[PDB]
């Protein structure tokens, strides 16, 4: 229940079972602190949170002390203050005089704390000199200035607890205790790079980012990552024109406080192989060409071909925007096409589950659902290279209540244990029937997450009956007013909005239909069977890859990063990006390239504001017009004509389910361009601690350095 | 009963729990599981969102659509609006 | 008409090449809002571009929360003109005469009322707010019946 | 352009860059503005990165060694260095060179060392 | 016109039958003065065309139903009469107003969507 | 007009049109620029970023 206290006279109401920290929060109190931090255990080390408390003869560290029903604290008391100097005065007697040098200048919460709190001058002066300790190497992403370390052991506390990687430690004792794999060792985490984020100071820094800016000199935007399904909340820190860093916002609905090492680290492959300018196959090479002689060469081939009704291909991209879909699905329409196909596998054929109810393909028991599951069952996922920061969330869920976990598909390495039920279908049906079963029959806020990786299985129209049919069956448990066990885990941020607007092929008789022109829009991973060879290729995208080197056109548009693109997560929350920086070269808006075309083609799209152009999508969608917000879906239960009435007959094959990320670091055009993913994949093969692996810095077998970054 | 050849895809928008929309949303939970038996080939897209007021739209080949409201109308009047919108 | 560009909206001394088309110019006349735009001498492009009203979130680098507590109304950043390099010393240039200028606010509504006031657009970004959860020392330290499944380390 | 040393190479001490961002001084001093110039008269400071590397290394019986910059009040933030690995270590600030006693039979040992050693 | 030659003491309408007087009065001297401010500034335009520029600067708040927003923008005209009337404004400030004289042109919004997709928005 | 312009020998110049502080990436050479024309052709170019 509420307990009730006084905290500087003011009366504050937290929940009993809180620390004081927690409620002096609450209160609009301002507790300096280094060891205790919001999403991590309670550390008591700092002693930086020491306040006066009644009938209490020491200092209490509030960080750590349960809120009683009736106390008294005071947190400005001469007690108080002369707590934090001198404590302010021990962290501060052994510190390397390193700020000009310090990556964490400018945004230090010991230079912060210590303005603030501290003494204005030092009085450590000893002959006899400071503590020095040696650096270590723990991998290529992180570079290490271990003088440093203030000890508040927020990174052990991280890795051991929410990443499941518990290869960070504390060895020594007393001044001598460092913080470091005892024996050299590349940390191995998809979250590793969140321990330089929780860092208080500068002895966890990213190689990347090394001393190329300040923090004053950055331009901050609020906007989202599109590297995964999840729509991680984050901040774009950029100086001018270039993305200097990526850093995560709080969105406790999404990632709360968290982003994996994809999103963090790929923006330096937004400057590295960016197309600029429009390009014509001329005698098999690309030549430069102007916007208005190639949209012309674009509709030159077009009455040239003359295409018959779905003759007009489109195959999306993962990195898509919404509006650049419903440009380019209208654009389509006038031109007699349906055939509206996406990157992955399969995605040219008709989806197992449908797009006609929303809650066939969303998450549905939201993300935050994750924090009341008591079963979960997970069909074709190894969530901890599809979705890092959800995967960190079921560890969380695990470690402090009695969770079970079974999983059907390809058995991966684990942040948490999980029951092994088999890999193929029948393994399903086997499961679903078996001991297991009971456990999602028994256990209330049962959950089951079907990964994206199974729309693509063959057998997926098997599958998806398979699951809904058992939910179907297990309702007022599956399906209650608020609740809903059933949950398809998307890892393209570009899935979710597609199936929104209806963006997908609707027959099979389109299926089969061989086009005479296809616009890859931003569609790299598209399947060589999906693209006939002699068809017209016009490429659409920021980078040059696979699309752009098959294209007939290649037309350059925005990276996420400079345009404020619509974005669909995989619960179905709306999201917005704001753009960061301007638009390179002669680059121009995706969905403007499209609405372009319209005229060169003779049916211009009517919209010419991206107001527009959002009206539009209103009425495709409106959920799509609510921002940050999930809109419940209401007809739920309709789901069951999809999912088991159009999935009845199954040719099951028996094929074992497969994995769908043979490489976390290079899954998307902007991945596979970063220098920073290049070294990550090859530290992760050799297993090289080295922090300068494939970058500038003097070695055992470089004495003379190196100025490449990345090779 | 299946819709005209060339219609290519409906959309109904209404809203959760607004009143304005219990009339639909009775549609659609009588009429939508016949009507996608009937002709599986063609989306039928239900989105809704808060304050929604309903709507219908059917689409055609060209991209030509069609948008008649649902506001007022009963359970029954809803079948013939569809219906006009559907057959030809 | 409906969201449509006034492509013919007659331009001023300030209008450029990377002034966007603007679809609502305040004429004086709509109700319980005062034309500021249209008496303050600002240019026409003040009326074409959004601005976003948003509470700033904490950064993830540290632990104050100062800057969190007031609304920043700030200008979105065009396709063109936002910064290009100077061929001569390699520096940033702009076309963007807004690009330096944020407005503090002390509630949503009130840089609502200051953005309809001088006719920009706006979108607002509803504050993500943190879920209290009770934090207890004592749980680092609770009893496993069972296998441990986990090796606190301090 | 070209014709002249000076615009050619990127230091009189060295001939490459010594950074992944820096421009070469070939492309740097193309160009219309760099025509009817004498190229001899152009500003080129000796490259510090080959200076620094010339140094000898300070040999040291102490595991933590304090270096500020070698001028009092007139070098940088005194600051203190660890010498317990077996390689040549260097204050941050100032790039000299600072190595432990016992890593002289194994420093001596390799065929390529970044300072001097003696 | 006690301090300055065009010097109007700053007044506050009364009613909008009186701050209709004073907004025809107003027109009444800027097209009034147009030869005189065509030899001033030597503007290389028909009297015609300044009185016809002059109409649109007018035209423009003529759906102003605020009668607070109408003196402000009855000083601001009175103010700009006076500046031009006495040869203050420099015949760079004046002809500068005419919307022409830059060598982008009046044309320097896109016409459309497609002709300033191909000039990269203008 | 158009941002893009492909030389005569195949390079290509992608300008920012604006005024002094442009990219118009032209480079121009005007032979007898010093006499009445010239200031001409040489104002028009310069005042729009090229050299
Ligand atoms: N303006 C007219 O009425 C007409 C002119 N033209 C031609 O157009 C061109 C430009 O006209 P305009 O600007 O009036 O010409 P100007 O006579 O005003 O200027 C000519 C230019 O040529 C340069 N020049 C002349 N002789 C030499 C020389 N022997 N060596 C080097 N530079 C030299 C001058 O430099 P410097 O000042 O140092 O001599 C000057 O910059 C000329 O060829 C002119 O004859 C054609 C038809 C009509
Ligand atoms: P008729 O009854 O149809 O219209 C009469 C009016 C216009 C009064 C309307 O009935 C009306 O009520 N409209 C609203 C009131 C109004 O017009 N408010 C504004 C009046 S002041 C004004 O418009 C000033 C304009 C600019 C003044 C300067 C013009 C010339 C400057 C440049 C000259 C050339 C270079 C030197
Ligand atoms: S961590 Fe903070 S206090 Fe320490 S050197 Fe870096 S900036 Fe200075
Ligand atoms: S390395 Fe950083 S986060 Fe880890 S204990 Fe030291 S100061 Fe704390
Ligand atoms: S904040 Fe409680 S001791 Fe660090
Ligand atoms: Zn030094």
């Amino acid at each position: 229940a509420e307990v009730e206290l006084t905290i500087d006279g003011k009366k504050v109401s937290i929940e009993a079972g809180s620390a004081l920290i927690q409620a002096c929060e609450k209160a609009g109190v301002v507790v300096p602190r280094y060891c205790y931090h919001e999403k991590l255990a309670i550390a008591g080390n700092c002693r930086m949170c020491l306040v006066e408390v009644e009938r209490s003869p020491k200092p209490v560290a509030s960080c750590a002390w349960p809120v009683q029903a009736g106390m008294v604290v005071k947190t400005n008391s001469p007690l108080t203050h002369k707590a934090r100097e001198g404590v302010m005065e021990f962290l501060l007697a052994n510190h390397p005089l390193d700020c000009p040098i310090c990556d964490q200048g400018g945004e230090c919460d010991l230079q912060d704390q210590s303005m603030r709190y501290g003494a204005d001058r030092g009085r450590f002066h000893e002959i006899g000199g400071k503590r020095a300790v040696e650096d270590k190497n723990i991998g290529p992403l992180i570079k290490t200035s271990m003088n440093r370390c203030i000890h508040c052991t927020r990174c052990v506390r991280f890795m051991n607890d929410i990443a499941g990687a518990p290869e960070l430690g504390s060895t020594g004792r007393g001044n001598d205790l460092q913080i470091g794999t005892y024996l050299e060792k590349n940390l191995d985490s998809e979250l590793s790079g969140n321990v330089i984020d929780l860092c208080p100071v500068g002895a966890l820094t990213s190689k990347p980012y090394a001393f190329r800016a300040r923090p004053w000199e950055l331009k901050r935007t609020e906007s989202i990552d599109v590297l995964d399904g999840l729509g991680s909340n984050i901040r774009v820190d950029s100086r001018g024109l270039e993305v200097m860093r990526i850093l995560p916002r709080l969105n406790d609905d999404v990632n709360e406080e968290w982003i994996n090492d994809k999103t963090r680290f790929a923006c330096d492959g937004l400057k590295t192989q960016r197309l600029t300018m429009p390009l014509v196959r001329r005698d098999g090479k690309f030549e430069p060409a102007t916007w208005e002689q190639a949209l012309t060469e674009i509709a030159h081939a077009y009455q040239t071909l003359a295409p018959k009704e779905n003759e007009f291909k489109v195959i999306a991209g993962q990195l898509v925007e919404v509006e650049s879909l419903v440009a380019m699905k209208d654009l389509a329409n006038r031109l007699g096409s349906e055939n509206l196909a996406l990157d992955f596998p399969g995605g040219s054929q008709p989806l197992a589950h449908g797009v006609d109810i929303r809650s066939n393909y969303l998450f549905n028991s939201k993300i935050w659902g994750i924090e009341e599951a008591d079963a979960i069952l997970l069909v074709g996922t190894n969530p901890r290279h599809e979705a890092a920061v959800l995967n960190a969330r079921i560890r969380k869920q695990w470690l402090r209540s009695d969770l079970e976990i079974a999983a059907v598909g390809q058995p991966w390495e684990s942040t948490f244990d999980y029951e092994h039920l088999g890999t193929d279908l029948a393994a399903l049906k086997n499961a679903l029937s078996g001991p297991f079963g009971e456990k999602l029959k028994k256990a209330k806020r049962p959950m089951i997450i079907v990964g994206s990786g199974v729309t693509e299985h063959p057998d997926a129209k098997a599958f998806y009956e398979t699951v809904w049919s058992f939910v179907e069956k297990n309702a007022s448990n599956f399906l209650t007013e608020e609740w809903c066990g059933y949950n398809v885990l998307q890892r393209a941020a570009s899935r979710a909005g597609a199936f929104e607007v209806g963006f997908v092929v609707p027959s099979p008789e389109v299926a089969a239909t061989k086009p005479k022109f296809v616009w890859l829009l931003g569609a790299d991973e598209f399947d060589p069977a999906d693209v006939p060879k002699d068809a017209f290729i016009v490429y659409q995208g920021h980078h040059g890859d696979r699309g752009a080197e098959i294209a007939d056109i290649v037309l350059p548009g925005a990276a996420y990063t400079e345009k404020a693109g619509t974005y669909v997560n995989t619960e179905g929350r709306v999201q917005m990006t704001r753009a960061a920086t301007g638009l390179p070269g002669a680059a121009r808006t995706d969905w403007k390239i499209i609405r372009a075309v319209s005229e060169f083609l003779g049916v211009p799209l009517p919209y010419d504001d991206v107001a527009q152009l959002r009206d539009r999508m209103a009425e495709i969608s409106p959920a799509l017009a609510a921002y940050d917000v999930v809109e419940p879906v209401a007809l739920r239960h309709l789901s069951k004509v999809q999912l088991v009435d159009q999935n009845k007959g199954a040719k099951v094959t028996g094929e074992p389910l497969k994995k769908v990320v043979e490489n976390f670091y290079f899954t998307d055009v902007i991945s596979r361009s970063s220098p920073t993913m290049a070294r990550c994949s090859a530290a992760k093969e050799t297993g090289d601690p080295r922090t300068n692996f494939m970058a500038p810095g003097m070695e055992e077998d470089r004495p003379m350095g190196q100025i490449a970054y990345g090779a | 009963y299946a819709f005209a050849k060339g219609v290519k895809e409906l959309r109904f928008l209404f809203c959760q729990t607004s009143q304005h929309s219990a009339e639909a949303r009775s549609f659609l939970n009588r009429a939508y599981p016949i009507m996608k038996k009937h002709n599986p080939t063609i989306p039928i897209l239900l989105r809704e969102a808060q304050g929604t007021i309903p709507r219908v739209y059917a689409r055609y080949e060209f991209g030509r659509e069609k948008m008649e409201s649902l506001e007022g109308l009963t359970d029954k009047q809803i079948e013939e609006t569809v219906a006009k919108l559907v057959k030809t | 008409p409906r969201n449509a560009p006034d492509y013919n909206v007659p331009i001023d001394i300030a209008t450029s090449t990377f002034t966007p088309v603007p679809k609502n110019v305040q004429d004086g006349s709509e109700e319980n809002v005062v034309p500021a735009g249209l008496i303050s001498g600002a240019p026409m492009e003040l009326q074409a571009r959004t601005v976003r009203i948003y509470k700033p979130a904490k950064p993830a680098t540290q632990s104050g929360e100062k800057n969190t507590q007031l609304w920043r109304m700030d200008w979105d950043v065009l396709g063109k003109g936002h910064r290009w390099e100077n061929p001569l010393m390699g520096w940033q240039s702009s076309a963007d005469f807004m690009q330096g200028t944020h407005l503090t606010f002390k509630t949503k509504e009130d840089a609502i009322a200051f953005a309809e006031k001088q006719g920009y657009e706006y979108f607002v970004q509803e504050p993500n707010e943190r879920h209290f959860r009770p934090k207890a020392y004592a749980n680092n330290f609770l009893y496993s019946p069972g296998k441990l499944k986990h090796i606190r380390t301090k | 352009t070209g014709r002249p040393a000076s615009a050619v190479m990127q230091a009189p001490n060295r001939a490459e860059v010594w950074s992944r961002s820096q421009r070469p001084r070939s492309e740097a001093m193309a160009g219309p503005r760099f025509e009817q110039t004498d190229f001899d008269a152009q500003p080129r400071p000796w490259a510090a990165i080959e200076l620094i590397h010339k140094q000898p290394v300070r040999w040291t019986h102490d595991r933590i060694v304090a270096c500020d910059g070698g001028g009092g009040p007139h070098g940088h933030p005194k600051i203190y260095i660890n010498t317990d690995k077996p390689e040549i270590a260097t204050c941050n600030y100032c790039g000299l060179p600072f190595a432990n006693e016992h890593h002289r039979k194994y420093l001596e040992s390799l065929p390529q060392t970044s300072y001097p050693l003696n | 016109v006690q301090p300055t030659k065009f010097a109007v003491t700053v007044r506050q309408s009364r009613n909008w039958a009186d701050a209709k007087q004073r907004v025809i009065a107003a027109y009444r001297a800027w097209i009034r003065a147009a030869p005189e401010i065509q030899t001033m500034y030597s503007i290389p335009f028909p009297v015609s065309h300044i009185r016809t520029r002059i109409r649109q600067e007018f035209e423009r708040h003529r759906y102003v139903n605020k009668l607070n927003v109408v003196d402000v923008l009855l000083q601001q005209s009175n103010a700009d009469f006076q500046e031009t009337m006495n040869f203050w404004r420099q015949q760079s400030h004046v002809m500068a107003f005419f919307k022409e004289e830059h060598f982008r042109g009046e044309k320097r919004l896109p016409s459309n969507f497609i002709t300033g997709f191909l000039e990269g928005r203008n | 007009i158009s941002d893009i312009h492909i030389t005569r020998t195949g390079k290509p110049l992608i300008r920012i049109q604006g005024g002094r502080s442009s990219l118009g990436e032209h480079t121009a050479t005007v032979f007898g620029a010093t006499g009445q024309l010239g200031r001409y052709i040489v104002n028009r170019l310069a005042r729009q970023g090229c050299t």
